[PDB]
Parts: C-alpha cells; structure tokens; sequence
C-alpha cells in the first residue's frame, strides 16, 4: 500500500517540474531542497543535508522521537544510519579541530623521541654480573652432561 | 651517583661499563686471591628445587629458612635470624660485584691515564 | 539408507490424504520421527566410508549435513504457518508436498554416488525452492530475485556437466573411491586450468563467492522464511560439501591457478563484513553475513589442510544453525511489525522479555561465543591459515573485528533502549516462537559440549 | 528552532547567552562564595550597558560576547543528573511500559487487579465518548488549512476535554 | 546449618567419589610437583637421613 | 580574542556564533516562518493519525519507506558511468586486491626459497 | 530512594526560598502574583530565582520554557509536573 | 591428596546451584540475594583450605579430565592447575565480591 | 537522604578494612621468595618514594 | 495507600511457555538418569581379559559400555 | 516429540556409542605397541613405514 | 592399576614434619576431620557397588587385526589388494598419531613431576621426544589432506633418492 510517485525517479532536470515536484512531496522548501547534483553517483534526486542532527537538536526542544531526533517530517538524511546518537557524537569542538591534532601529534612525538633517547642510553647501578657458581651455572642449562666441560671460574677481588 | 653523569657526560672511557665487565685478565694484581667457597653440595642443591638465578652463592642460608618455614609452619614470625644472615650475605656479595667494577674502574683508569700520557 | 529414502516417498502423499486440521500433526509428528530415523544413521568407523547399496554411500561427511537437513525440516515446517494461514487448503498442501520433495531431493544430493548424480540433484536442489519463493515471496521484486537465482546458477553450473563427462570418458566410472585410488598428477596445461576452473568457478558460484555474491542477498530478502533458511543453510553448505568432495582431484596445478580465488574471497570478506555493518533492511545483514562466513569457508577449502577441513566443516554446520535461527528472528519481528526496515522497529527490551536472551545468544553465536562450534570451526580456520602463511592474520582479525561489530550493532539496533510509543498493538511472546528457539539452540549448545560428530573426514 | 515562533525574541537570546555563562560559570567556580562574587561582577557586567536604545550596539556588543564566551567557555558544564546528556537521562527508564499495553494480560491477573482495570475501563469510556465530534471539530473548525502553530485550544465550549489529552495524561512517573 | 549440610556435603561427596576411581583408572592424570626435600631432614616413606650443609663460617 | 572557530567535516559549528543570524533578512525570518508552518501541519497529522482509539497498529511513516526504497531499490537507476565512478571503481576494486596479491606472492617465495634450501623451524613443524 | 512530597509542603518551600530572597519584601509575597508587574523585579532577576530553584531542586528548566512562568503558582504546577506528587 | 583436589573442585562446583536453582524453579527465591550470599561465603571458607595447605606445603599439581577432541598428534582436555598464582588468588577475589554482593543488596534496593 | 544507618553496609565496610589493614602484611609475609630481594639501595634511592609523596 | 500500581509487559504466556518446558524435559530426564543409574550401579561396566585362542567372538562383546 | 523422545533420548544415545574413528582402540594398540617395542629393545617409531628393502629406485 | 611399564611413573619422596609449633597443626586435625566424614561413606558405597559388580561377568577384547601383504606387491589397478594396503596404512597413521599423544603426555608428566628442576632428568625424555618427532616430521608430515596411501609412498622414494645421490655426491 505506497505510490510508486511518492518515490524519486529521476534527477532534478528540469527545474520547474523536478524542484516543484521535490518541495510538494518531500515536504520542504523550494531552495532549501538541494540536489546533490547528478554526477552519476547514483543519489537519485535526494536532498543535501547539513549532516550534524545529533548535538543539534536541542533536546529541550521536545520533538516526537526521543532518542532518533525525529519529527516524522523530514525528507531523512542520507547517511542517517551513520548519524544516530550511539554512533557518532557530531559534538561542537570545545576548542578548535587542528589544535588538537598538532598538539596531540607533537606530545606523542616527544614522547616517543624521549623513549628512542631512553632506549639507546640506559641506567643501572655500577655493578658487575652475577656470579653463577657452577660454570656460569651450567648443566641447569640445555644439557650436554659429559659433552663440553667448558672452563669458567669465578676469582675473588 | 655521578658514575652515570660522568660516564654519559664526560667520558666513558675510564668507566667500565656493564655486559662488557672482564676487560682486564685474571690474575694482574692478584697475587693468590681466589677462594670460592662454595661448600653448597650442588647435587642436593639440585635436590632442593630452589628458584632459577637462586641456585648461587648464600644458599645454604636459603635452605635453613626455607628448612624452619616449612618444618615450624604455623608459627607465623619464627625466621628472622636467618633471614637476616642471608640479607647479610648477598649484602656481602653486592659489595663484593661494587668492589669488582671499581677494581676494574681503578685499573683501567690508572693504568690506561699512565701509559697514555707516557706511552 | 533407502529406508530412510522411502518413508519420505511416504510422507509425500499423507499431506494429500489428510483431512483439514491434520495436515499439521501428520507432518510434523511423521518428520520427527523421520528425526529419530535420521539420528539412527551413525553406525560409521573409521578407515573407510560406509556404502549403502549397488548405489550409493555414507562418507562421514555426508552424515552430520543429512542429520542437519532432516533436522532442519521438521522445524521450517513448524516455522512457515501463519504468513500463508489465511490462505487455501489445496494450496497449502501444495506447499507442504513442495517441500517434501524438495527435501527428498536434497537427501538424494547429499548422498550422492556420482558426481553426475549430484549435478542433476544439484539442480534438482535448485528448481522447487525458486517456485516457492516466487509463488510466496511477498515483496514486489521476487520476480527479478528468482530470475538472477537461477540465471546466475545454472549459469556458473554449466561447465561442470562437461568437465565431469571429460573425466568419466578419460578415467573410467566415477564412483568416489575408483574416482579415487587411480588419479594422476596432472600437469601445468592450459586444459587441467580450465576444467579445475570450470568445477571451482561452478561451486564459487554455489558458495557464493564475493565477485558473483549478489545472487545471495536478493534472494533472502525477497523470499518467505522456508525458502530463505533452506536456501541459506542447506543450498549453500550444500555447496561447500560438494567442492570438498570434489577437491580430491587435480591437486599439482591448484598450487599455480589458486591464488586469485583465495584473494577474492579474502577481501571480498572483508568488504563484505564492512558492508553488513551499516546497513538497515535487516534481512540482508544475515545474507552478507553468510557471504563473509562462506568466504571463510572457501579460505580454508582452497588450502588443503586436515585442520582446515574439519574447522571448515565445523563453520558450515554452525553457521547453517545460526543463520536459520537469525531468519526465524527476522521474521518474528516481521509478524509483529509489517516494516522489514531496521531502524523503525525498536524497543521490544521490557516487550517480550525472554525473547531478548534468544537475541542474545544468536549475535552470540554470531558473534563466536568461546565454546560454540562457531568459534570453534573459525579457531582452525584461522590456524591452518596462519600456518600456510605467516602474514594473514590482518585481514582474519579485522574480518573477527567487524564480524563482533555487526553481529553486536545488529543485536542492540532493534531491540535496546527506547520504545518508539507509536507501535501499540504487538502481542505478547507465543508459544510456537520460542519453541522454534529451543529447537533451534539446544542442539548447537549440545553439540558444544560433545563434538566429536562434526569434524571432517580426518577426525 | 522552536515550538511557538520562527524568530526568537533577541531579548530572549540574551537570556539564554546569560543562563549558559551563569551555568558555565558554576563549572568554572568552586567554593561558591567567590562564584557568588564573580556572579555578582558578571551582572554588573551586563548592567554596564542594559539601557542602549539602539539595536546595532547591541548584536555587536552580543557578538563579541559571544567571541569571549567560547573563549572562555569550560569543557564540561555542571549539567545536573536529570539533564540531556547529564549522569542519569533517563536512568530508570526500564520499568516505562506505556500503558497502551496491560490490556494484554491474561484474565486471571485481571480478577487479581480488578478496581484498576474496571477504572480503567471508566477512563476508556471517558476516552471514547469525547473523541469524535468534539475534537474533530475542533481540530478541522477553528485552524486555518495552515494550523501555523504546535499548541491546541482548549475545549472551552461547555463540557469535555481539550484533545489529545491521551498521551499527555497517560505518560509514565518519570521514576518507577 | 543444614544449609551448608546439604550443599556442601553432597557435592563433597560426589567429587571425592569421583577423584579416586574414575581419575585414577586414567593413569595419565592429576600429577604434582614435590614438596621440596631439605639436607637436613628424615623421609617419611622410605627414611634414610640426607647430608646435611658443611661449616658455614665468616657470618 | 579568539581564532573565531574554524568549521571542518567535524567541527559542527555551533548555534551561538553562526554568524549569518546578525544580518537577517525579513525573508529568511519569513522562510523561518514556513518552516514552522511546514512542521505545523506535519506534527498535526501526525496527532491525527496518532491518538486514534479506533485505530490498532503502526503509524505508516512515508518519508521512512521513501528514505529505504530510495537507498536500496533506487540505486542502479538513475546512474551513467563518468570519469570519477569508473576511477573510483578501479581504485576500490583492483588496487587494494593487487597490493595483497603481491605481497601474498613475496611473502609466499620467501618461504618456497627458504624451505627449498631446507634452513627452517622444521625441527618440530607437525600442525600443518 | 523515596523522597516523599506534598503539594502544600513543596509550595511553603517554594514560597520560603522566595521570601530568602532581597529586593521583594517578605510582607507582601503572595502565592499567585506577577513577577514582573507588581514584586518590582526586572527579567534578570526573575531568571536569576530560576536558576537558584534549578540548582536547589536538581532539575533545569529550558529558556524555551523560561519565557513564560510570571508567577509561583505555575512553578509549584510545573515542578509538581516534573515530580507527579501523590501517593 | 584426595582432600585437596576435591576441595578445589568443590571450591569450583559450588558456582553452579543459584544457575539451575533459578532455571528449574519458576516460582522465583525471594531470599535469592541471602542464598547467593551465604553460598559465595561457603565457597571463601572453603577456598580457606587449599591455600593454607599450599604455604604450608606446597605441592604444586595439575588436574585434567574429559579429552574431547583428542583428534591429531595433540590433544587437550578440561585441564587446570593450582601454582602459586591460581592457587592463593581465587579467595581474594571471592572474599571482594563477596562484599560486593553486600553492597549490591543495599544499592539495588527500589529496583 | 543521607542515611548511612545500615547493617549490611557497616558489616561490608568494616571487614573490608580489617582486611585492608592486617591482609597486606599477612600475605606479603608468608609468600615463598622467588626472585633475589636486593635490599641494598644508596641514600635517596629507597627514601624517594616517601619524599615524592611527601612534597 | 503508599504502594504505586507497579507495571509489567505481560508474564503469563512467558511463565506457561517455560513450565510446559522444564516439566516435558522432566518427564522423560528423570527416568532416563534413574536407567542409567541403575545400570551403572547394578549391571557394571566389563572387566578386561583376553582372547581365548581358538575361539572367536561377536562384532559385540568389544565394547566397554553395556548399554552401549 | 520435539524434545520428551527426540533431544534428551538422542542425547543419551550419541553420548555413549562405540569409539569413533577406533580412539580406545588406538590406546589400547598403541599401549600394546610401545610396550612391545621398548620390551624388545628397538627404539619406537623408527622412519620409514614403507619398507626400505622394498624399493626399487631409478638409478643415476 | 595398569601397565605401570609402558608408562614411566618414578617414586615418591615425602620428608617427615617435625613441629616446633604448638599451635598445634591445624592440617592433620583438617584431614583427620576430612577422613572422618568424608572418606568413610564413600569407601561403604563404593563397597555395595564392588559386590554388585562381582555379581556379574562382563567382558570385552581387543579387535586385533591381520596383516595385508603390501602396496608396492600391488599392481597398477590391483583394487582389492590397494584397499587392504590403504587401510592397514591409514590404522598405521593413526596409532603413530596415538604414539605421539602418548610421549606428548609424558612430556608433560615429566615437566610436572620435575617442576623448576627443568633439564635435570627430562633432558633424555625430551630428546627421545625430539627423536620420534623427527621421524614423524621427515615421514608422514609434508604430503597434505587428500592422500590414501599412494603420495607417502611418493615421498618415500624422493626422499631415498635425494639422500641416495647426496651421499653419493658427497662421498
């Protein structure tokens, strides 16, 4: 039970019949419906859209659905399955955006630049090895119980 | 201490420095100084399955603590004494790795400054 | 075996001579016992593969995937009332003998002598299900659905007549075991490339590949809840058996001419499991589902592995489970919203309350519960694959990734946080639901615990 | 973007601009007494220039307090735990049933609740008995063909209720 | 009491009745690192006195 | 006293500075005006279709079959083939397909080259 | 967790954070009266008693909503809304 | 030892009742919290045991039963094992949610 | 409805700081030593801890 | 009078549901765990001889499991 | 007949059945072997399974 | 018991305690009190379900088998004689594949047993695991999944091959 007019055959040529066509059945105004152009991505004639809907919205506003920022009039967003609260948070920048990234980049990047200085220059108390009793512990080692005797002693200081 | 600032700072010539320690052969100011006692009957020492980088100098210490852990259990404060001497003894044998690398330190310093100013 | 063939020859009739309000119990009680009959079937050790007739045989193979065809049945038929109630008497026992014979088609598939055989039950498989799902499919493009269906399988399922025919006028009989203990390496000509080609391109199209996967995802989501489970299930571990039957020849030039199929199916799983993850239409999330699985399926056929095999065969009879039981879902949220689309229909956490636990075990299994056959099947796969090659881990784990992603997005999509407050007629939980639930996972989760059945041929 | 107008009263986004930097300012300040005296200062702040007569001051003046408010704005505003975004939002929201359902129960736990379901039953009534006539006519009188608002008239005729009161009434507790 | 009768007594019994036969009619099982056996000491099973450490001193 | 707020792709800009709502024009306040008529008449047949006692099931959305039909069904209509789909296609179709094609294969002779000298871990090597 | 409320009790309380309050004198204070006409307060103020009941009570109120309160009466109805006080 | 194997599976086999005892019942434990709680103290005093055997002896063992998929040249079973870590770390935790089962009687109280 | 007047609360509390109090000691003291304890530490090298949490 | 009228979806279709479950998987449970009870504590499982030379027996009489 | 005679009867009955694929068999075979092997005095697995006397290699 | 031959199980060594404590020894009362209620009734259930068990006489053998004559005594078709060689081979997979479970579990008994003495007396255990491993790898690994038996019979002969002209070549 649905009109197959009341889908979008067809880009937006001509301009009297398509965007009279557009603003009677998507329920909206003449210029703010924006076609996308047809550029052979598909698309239809399907409005553009300012894509945030989610930190937009107040929600003081009181609108149908509480949680899908919905009016039940709207043509919909194009992306909308990418544009609900629990996916991502559209949120204004508390800051700016390329502030963060410099900062964040240049902080990992000191921080990995002092880790290569650490791992090449180390610290340690002045000390000697460990002095293993029996051959530098041998035969606690892989094995070999007869095969290689190997000479190494230990000589008090 | 400022073996580490000298040694990063200065130079790290005169400064041993570790997993390259014996530079110097045995046996150069010695003169008869090598005892390693070591009476620990390595054989039993396999015996009593002591930890890896355990089985060393100072066991024996080890196996009289772990020897009144076990045989006075439930009296939960019993061995201290013991515990105190094998404390002392690897404090005897940290000293003696500290005397090892300042040996070291001290020989190749003097020796090396001596025979490159003069030689 | 033919008397376990023959009983379903007789059920044929006894929807035609049962009366009204009778059809149902005769059915169903006469195919569970037909259940009991198809668990009696495990009398095979061993060595060999045991042969039942002049005919044909049981490889241990073909067991578990009969037990789960003659499994499957008895709960689709339970599954598919109440869309089609309304409707005539002699229609309905039109349906219920159209699948009795497609069933009895699928056993003679299954348990095949003869690769010639198990081409003409092959597209014996194919033909009635495309009359039930047009006949039934309740959505405006079946028509086209059914037309790419069998345009796109008898299509890729042509070449493998004459190839077959090839090996029969060069080789002698085909029969499995003198098909066996006779072949010869066969040497890097151009004629052994085309016809591996032709048998491989054949079961790619079967499986579905990704480069020919859109001949799935139509056909599940236009088609009724009988032929969708059977289509998924059955047709296209169907599939998957019949390559590892058929695999056992030209293995020297498989080596030089494998590696673009095991390419395509490895990023076209990937592609696939980034595609079900955005999606509404619910329905067809299942299907791409089943595209990424039986690409992970292909995987680990093309490399020749025991492991490989028994994980691969694992996968198979877990994802047929899974995949039916996420159909039966769809369609209980369809009985009780009319809407087929994913983010409309919501709510449903205090609304039918057990029902969320059945939920959450299917994005569970989807999801490779730890002991489920399913991650079971997945953890060989992964290792066979691994040891074939030390860099292939990137794409199976982003492949595990996604795969939790979509699995646990399309779990809290339609049934976590809000009710819409403008459905306001649903009904509460029936009866016949979630029994078609614990028919569904009891068995898996049994199957969990003993799973000494359900490894391949080298167990 | 709102319910009544298209516009929205300038007056009133100066307010707006006032309650957000007084909010943000309870984020800012602890101890409470000197956020009383820089409340204090910021009101003085404002009542510097309250009585500018022109209108082009005065978006200027609202354009640059702008600039130093999101200047000097705070990450996370003290936004209360019933608030949009806040701690709980909606934190009891498992028990909401709406009570459309409840008819579906089965008639033994109707004879165990009966004085709420044969009330419920006088609220059904009360509910069918105004719903044709008198808010259809309402609904299709007095608007224009363009209703060119969201808020309904009140039944004033002589009787029964303003429409759409189903919904409205019938909402849950808000905390179960 | 009772409580902890039941619950704890039944599976108690079930598990020590499963611990012996079943687990030890599978011969590769439950297996054990030793107690450590000191110098010093008497073996309860067989018994025969181990050696003790020599002279200890410079303490 | 400020950088006066780039906007990007993520950077929403927010309601307070815009700063187009300074200069507004009697027609923008009048398209703001038939936005609210629009929104009007929409939420007042949805009251109309919603608190019927009368009716039973759902509210039958046509915008949300309008938004489903146009994003699976209307896809292959309308579409051409230009220059930017075609080169987009042949990046997203071959390009990453090739790229794991060719380390597959370097990685694979790799191996071939050092089992077919016979230097591996195949000490013990027995899971296959 | 049950606060218990009354309509009576939460209006005394209302009306005493009101009295707390400077510039309008504690005498003539009624339960329904102006806000801006006759307690000689201008809209700063008035908002700023919002705020206050906000931050006392625990729940905002929008400036969507802010517009349009102009007495007591309609707070101690508004946040009985919020509430739903009774038993 | 019998006592201390049996007393670490005991340890494990007394987390199952509340499970099936809710799953088989269908008229619901209203002093269901009062029975977990006492049952999780049941099983920290009999945790209590094997840990105190094990510092006072040691005797570090492996325990392992029911092989399935015993299929190529390895095998593997239900298989675990007290050393030192899983033997003295399981009471701590029990003992803290123990505790934690307290709190949550109190803190779920209205719901 | 600041109520703290609750037996299962006091009763979870008090024992978890009874076992909060003596259970570090307790358990430290009775492990096996399975590595080498090095004791020996310079001057400001073992007091750093108390004096960077001091300041 | 301080009691609020509690509200639920619906329980009695769910408690019929899972009763006509847990009693008909108990119906035919507890006889087959009572079987095999008494067979494992009446029957035995085998004992483990040889086989006797010039003598040969069924495909049975392998097995160590009676039932079985 | 979904479950009362179905699942739990089936259940009991593939949960004990003969050794699949010969498994306490093969211990038992493999006991018998070793035990034999180490009995009389050669090392257990030696190579090659096909014998090497039997073997007729193309020669260089 | 069992075959305690076949199954390598060395001897106990368990010293005597000796308190030094009156606390007193919390762990023999423990297990005294463990025996005295627990290992009592169990040991008189378990004597009932003995005598049942000497009631009755079950018995049950040991399939043996016989021996084929070859494959490589088989001609180039040889059907009947091919599928006798390829099943006694396949069983001969198998029980290889329970020999190396077996000496993989003894493996794993002898790391146990030993605990942190590692090399010391599993050193020869382990290097006879390596060994029957090695013959294992250089047999029957390297050949894949679709064999029957005629493609390790293949192998067989490359292998012999190879060595035969590498000692050749090399001596």
């Amino acid at each position: 039970s649905h009109i197959t007019k009341d889908m979008l055959p067809g880009p937006y040529p001509k301009t009297p019949e398509e965007r009279a066509a557009a603003a009677k059945k998507y329920n909206m105004r003449v210029e703010d419906y924006e076609p996308y152009p047809d550029d052979g991505m598909g698309y239809g004639d399907y409005p553009k859209l300012p894509d945030r809907s989610q930190q937009e919205r107040d929600p003081w506003y009181d609108w149908d659905h509480p949680d899908l920022r919905l009016n039940w009039g709207e043509p919909m967003h194009w992306d909308l399955d990418m544009y609900i609260r629990n996916r991502v948070d559209t949120s204004p920048t508390p800051v700016n955006w390329n502030l963060m990234c410099k900062h964040l980049f240049g902080f990992v990047a000191f921080m990995l630049f002092m880790f290569w200085v650490g791992e090449t220059y180390p610290t340690y108390q002045p000390v000697g090895p460990k002095q293993y009793p029996y051959n530098n512990l041998y035969l606690e080692r892989g094995g070999d119980p007869n095969k290689e005797p190997e000479p190494v002693v230990h000589y008090e200081i | 201490g400022a073996h580490l600032a000298r040694r990063y700072l200065g130079d790290a010539s005169v400064e041993p420095e570790p997993l390259r320690m014996p530079t110097f052969p045995p046996d150069y100011g010695f003169p008869e100084r090598k005892e390693r006692e070591m009476v620990a009957t390595q054989q039993e020492m396999n015996d009593a399955q002591l930890v890896l980088q355990q089985r060393d100098y100072c066991a024996h210490y080890l196996i009289r603590f772990l020897k009144c852990k076990r045989d006075s259990f439930p009296n939960f404060l019993a061995c201290k004494h013991e515990q105190h001497d094998w404390d002392y003894c690897e404090h005897l044998d940290y000293v003696k790795r500290m005397k090892e690398f300042e040996r070291e330190r001290r020989l190749l310093q003097r020796k090396k400054r001596r025979e490159q100013r003069e030689a | 075996m033919l008397k376990y063939i023959i009983p379903t020859m007789m059920l044929m009739p006894l929807t035609w001579l049962s009366k009204n309000s009778m059809i149902w119990i005769n059915t169903t009680l006469h195919s569970l016992l037909i259940s009991l009959t198809s668990l009696l079937l495990l009398n095979q050790f061993g060595d060999n593969s045991l042969n039942f007739s002049l005919t044909f045989f049981s490889d241990s193979l073909s067991t578990p995937l009969l037990i789960l065809t003659m499994w499957l049945l008895p709960l689709m038929l339970m599954a598919s009332q109440h869309h089609l109630s309304k409707e005539n008497l002699a229609r309905k026992k039109l349906f219920i003998s159209m699948l009795i014979l497609l069933q009895l088609f699928l056993i003679m598939t299954f348990t095949a002598t003869e690769l010639i055989f198990f081409y003409i039950m092959f597209e014996a498989t194919l033909v009635p299900t495309l009359i039930i799902i047009t006949r039934w499919g309740n959505q405006t493009e079946r028509l086209n659905a059914g037309l790419y269906f069998l345009f796109y399988t008898l299509a890729g399922s042509l070449p493998l007549l004459v190839a077959l025919i090839y090996i029969q006028n060069t080789m002698g009989s085909l029969n499995f075991l003198i098909l066996q203990y006779w072949v010869q390496p066969m040497p890097n000509s151009w004629s052994n490339t085309f016809m591996w080609l032709a048998c491989m391109m054949a079961f790619m199209v079967k499986m579905p590949l990704y480069g020919l996967h859109l001949w799935l995802p139509k056909a599940h989501v236009e088609a009724p809840i009988a032929g969708s489970m059977v289509l998924a299930a059955i047709l296209l571990k169907l599939g998957g058996y019949g390559m590892m039957r058929i695999t056992l020849l030209l293995n020297p030039i498989t080596d030089f001419m494998a590696y673009p199929f095991i390419m395509l199916s490895l990023w076209g799983m990937i592609m696939t499991s980034s595609i079900c993850l955005r999606q509404t239409d619910l329905k067809s999330l299942i299907a791409y589902s089943s595209v990424s699985h039986m690409a992970l399926v292909i995987v680990a056929i093309l490399i020749q592995t025991p492991w490989s095999y028994m994980g691969a065969t694992a996968l198979m009879i877990a994802h047929g489970l899974t995949s039916s039981m996420l159909f039966c879902l769809a369609n209980s949220n369809y009985e009780r919203v009319h809407s087929r689309t994913m983010i409309l229909a919501r709510g449903l956490q205090t609304l039918l309350p057990l029902m969320a636990a059945w939920w959450l075990l299917a994005s569970l299994t989807n999801l490779a519960l730890p002991p489920s056959i399913n991650l079971i099947g997945e953890l060989f796969v992964v290792m066979s694959t691994f040891s074939w090659s030390n860099i292939t881990i990137i794409l199976m784990g982003l492949n595990m990734v996604i795969t939790a992603l979509y699995s646990l997005y399309m779990l809290i999509t339609t049934q976590r946080g809000k009710h819409t407050h403008h459905i306001n007629n649903i009904l509460p939980s029936f009866t016949r639901e979630n029994a078609l639930m614990s028919l569904h996972m009891l068995p898996l989760l049994l199957l969990s615990l003993n799973p000494k059945i359900i490894l391949g041929p080298l167990y | 973007f709102l319910p009544s107008a298209a516009y929205l009263t300038h007056q009133q986004k100066v307010l707006q601009l006032y309650k957000r930097a007084l909010r943000h300012l309870e984020s800012r300040c602890v101890h409470r007494d000197k956020y009383r005296y820089f409340a204090c200062l910021l009101r003085a702040r404002f009542d510097e220039h309250k009585n500018e007569k022109d209108m082009v001051k005065a978006t200027q003046l609202l354009r640059e307090a702008e600039k130093e408010f999101w200047h000097g704005q705070h990450p996370q505003p003290y936004i209360f735990p019933e608030s949009p975004g806040g701690t709980s939002y909606e934190r009891y929201e498992c028990y909401k049933v709406p009570e459309w359902c409840l008819d579906d129960w089965h008639p033994s736990e109707k004879a165990m609740y009966p004085d709420y379901f044969a009330k419920r039953e006088q609220w059904k009534k009360l509910r069918r008995e105004s719903w044709e006539r008198e808010v259809k006519q309402l609904q299709e009188e007095t608007p224009v063909g363009g209703p060119r608002t969201e808020a309904l008239p009140p039944a004033r005729k002589q009787g029964d209720l303003p429409p759409l009161w189903w919904h409205i009434v019938t909402r849950p507790r808000e905390r179960p | 009491s009772i409580f902890a009768f039941t619950h704890v007594l039944i599976p108690v019994w079930i598990i020590h009745y499963y611990l012996k036969y079943h687990v030890t009619t599978k011969p590769y099982t439950i297996v054990e690192k030793k107690p450590r056996i000191f110098p010093g000491d008497t073996i309860l099973e067989t018994g025969e006195v181990i050696p003790p450490m020599k002279e200890f001193p410079d303490q | 006293s400020f950088p006066k707020y780039e906007p990007s792709r993520l950077a929403s800009l927010p309601t307070t500075l815009d700063p187009a709502e300074y200069d507004i024009s009697s027609e923008t306040r009048k398209a703001q005006a038939e936005r609210l008529a629009i929104r009007s008449r929409l939420k007042r047949e949805y009251q109309l279709q919603y608190n019927d006692p009368s009716r039973r099931g759902v509210v039958e959305d046509p915008a949300l079959i309008r938004w489903t039909c146009a994003r699976s069904a209307n896809v292959y209509p309308n579409f051409r083939p230009n220059t930017k789909t075609s080169l987009l296609g042949a990046l997203f179709g071959i390009g990453p397909l090739i790229f794991w094609y060719y380390v597959f294969k370097t990685d694979r002779d790799r191996k071939e080259k050092l089992i077919q000298e016979g230097k591996l871990d195949r000490t013990f090597n027995i899971s296959y | 967790d049950a606060p218990p409320l009354t309509l009576e009790g939460i209006k005394d309380r209302v009306l005493y954070v009101l009295k707390l309050y400077d510039k309008i004198d504690p005498e003539k204070l009624s339960v329904n009266s102006h806000f801006m006409k006759d307690l000689g307060l201008d809209s700063l103020d008035q908002v700023e008693i919002i705020m206050a009941m906000e931050d006392e009570f625990g729940f905002e109120i929008p400036d969507i909503d802010a517009e349009k309160l102009m007495c007591p009466q309609e707070i101690v109805d508004y946040i009985a809304d919020k509430k739903d006080v009774y038993e | 030892m019998n006592l201390f194997s049996s007393l670490t599976l005991v340890t494990l086999i007394l987390l199952t009742m509340p499970i099936a005892a809710i799953n088989f019942n269908t008229h619901k434990f209203t002093n269901y919290p009062l029975y977990v709680k006492t049952t999780i103290s049941c099983a920290f005093i009999t945790s209590m045991i094997p840990t105190m055997m094990f510092i006072h002896t040691g005797q570090e063992m492996i325990i392992s039963n029911w092989h399935w998929l015993t299929i190529q040249t390895l095998k593997l079973s239900l298989s675990f094992k007290m050393d030192f870590f899983s033997m003295m770390f399981v009471p701590v935790a029990l003992f803290v949610t123990w505790s934690i089962m307290e709190f949550s009687m109190w803190y779920m109280h209205s719901d | 409805n600041i109520n703290e007047n609750n037996p299962f609360l006091i009763n979870s509390i008090k024992r978890l700081l009874i076992g909060s109090l003596f259970a570090g000691f307790i358990i430290s003291n009775n492990i096996p030593p399975m590595t080498i304890p090095q004791m020996t530490m310079p001057h400001y090298l073992k007091m750093t801890a108390l004096t960077v949490t001091i300041l | 009078g301080k009691r609020l009228f509690i509200i639920k979806p619906s329980g009695f279709y769910d408690k019929r549901f899972l009763k006509l479950l847990r009693f008909y998987i108990l119906l035919t449970g507890i006889p087959v765990v009572i079987g095999i009870t008494l067979i494992n504590v009446f029957i035995g499982e085998a004992e483990l001889a040889e086989i006797p030379e010039g003598y040969v027996p069924e495909h049975w009489e392998y097995f160590k499991h009676p039932i079985s | 007949f979904g479950f009362s005679i179905v699942l739990v009867l089936g259940s009991t009955f593939v949960a004990y059945l003969p050794d699949y694929r010969m498994q306490e068999w093969a211990r038992r075979e493999a006991e018998r072997l070793v035990k034999y092997r180490e009995a009389h005095g050669l090392p257990l697995m030696e190579s090659n399974c096909f014998d090497p006397s039997k073997i007729q290699l193309p020669e260089d | 018991s069992w075959d305690k031959d076949v199954y390598p199980e060395p001897p106990r060594r368990t010293p005597a305690p000796s308190p030094q404590t009156s606390l007193p020894n919390p762990i023999t009362y423990l297990t005294k009190a463990f025996d005295l209620l627990v290992d009592r009734p169990v040991t008189l259930v378990r004597e009932f379900i003995e005598r049942q068990h000497a009631k009755n006489k079950y018995y049950y053998y040991h399939r043996e088998f016989r021996r084929v004559p070859d494959i490589t005594e088989c001609h180039e078709k040889d059907v009947l004689c091919m599928f006798e060689a390829e099943m006694q081979w396949k069983r001969d997979y198998k029980v290889d594949q329970e020999i190396v479970n077996i000496i993989q579990e003894r493996l794993k008994a002898c790391q146990q047993r030993e605990g942190e003495s590692h090399r010391q007396n599993c050193a020869k255990e382990l290097q006879q695991f390596t060994q029957v491993v090695k013959a294992y790898q250089d047999r029957y690994h390297d050949l894949g999944a679709h064999y029957s038996a005629r493609k390790c019979l293949a192998k067989q002969k490359q292998r012999m091959l190879a060595e035969r002209k590498a000692t050749k070549e090399a001596a």
